[PDB]
């Protein structure tokens, strides 16, 4: 004849939350260095081989 | 008289997504750039040929001047 | 003898979800610049350094004791 019966226990807790999305692609990389200069010993010889042939020159 | 409690209710909501990854590493270095080019011998007795002329000149007749 | 109750609330939201994967490295920076190459003018500038630095091999070519 009674009343009838408490809403009953609550529900389990839900699945675990799918893992979070993939980060941001990382930065490119900083420049390569800059490449060696001439140096001036391909002048030097040059310049050196023309003194030597320009005062054989004027020995001749 | 009074009556039995409910059936346990329905599971909960799946959770919250996880955060965002972190950034990626940054990449390598670049390659070193390429060498300087060196000079051609042409170019360099172009640009220096009346100058050693010019001073064996001056100088081979300030050496073989009289007084 | 009194009814069953109704069926319990909902239950508990669940955990949070791990943190994602870090994401991809990044590509290899760009080559470096070009190393410099000699301007005309730099090269009369070593060449008139190699006169003057020889200037003595010039003389003695020229002219020595008697």
């Amino acid at each position: 004849s009674g009343p009838p019966g408490p809403p009953g226990p609550p529900g389990p807790p839900g699945a675990r939350g799918q893992a979070g999305v993939m980060g941001f692609p990382g930065p490119p990389g900083p420049p390569g260095p800059p490449g060696r200069d001439a140096t001036d010993q391909h002048i030097v010889d040059v310049a050196l081989k023309m003194l030597q042939e320009q005062l054989a020159e004027v020995a001749v | 008289g009074s009556g039995p409690p409910g059936p346990p209710g329905p599971p909960g909501p799946p959770g919250a997504r996880g955060q965002a990854g972190v950034m990626g590493f940054p990449g390598p270095p670049g390659p070193p750039g390429p060498p300087g080019k060196e000079a051609s011998e042409q170019r360099i007795r172009e640009l220096c040929g009346g100058m050693i002329s010019e001073q064996i000149a001056q100088l081979a007749a300030h050496l073989r001047k009289p007084l | 003898s009194g009814p069953p109750g109704p069926p319990g609330p909902p239950g508990p939201p669940g955990a949070r979800g791990q943190a994602g994967v870090m994401g991809f490295p990044g590509p290899p920076g760009p080559p470096g610049p070009p190393g410099r190459a000699p301007t005309d003018q730099h090269i009369k500038q070593v060449c008139m350094r190699v006169i003057q630095e020889h200037f003595a091999e010039m003389a003695a070519s020229l002219k020595r004791p008697d």
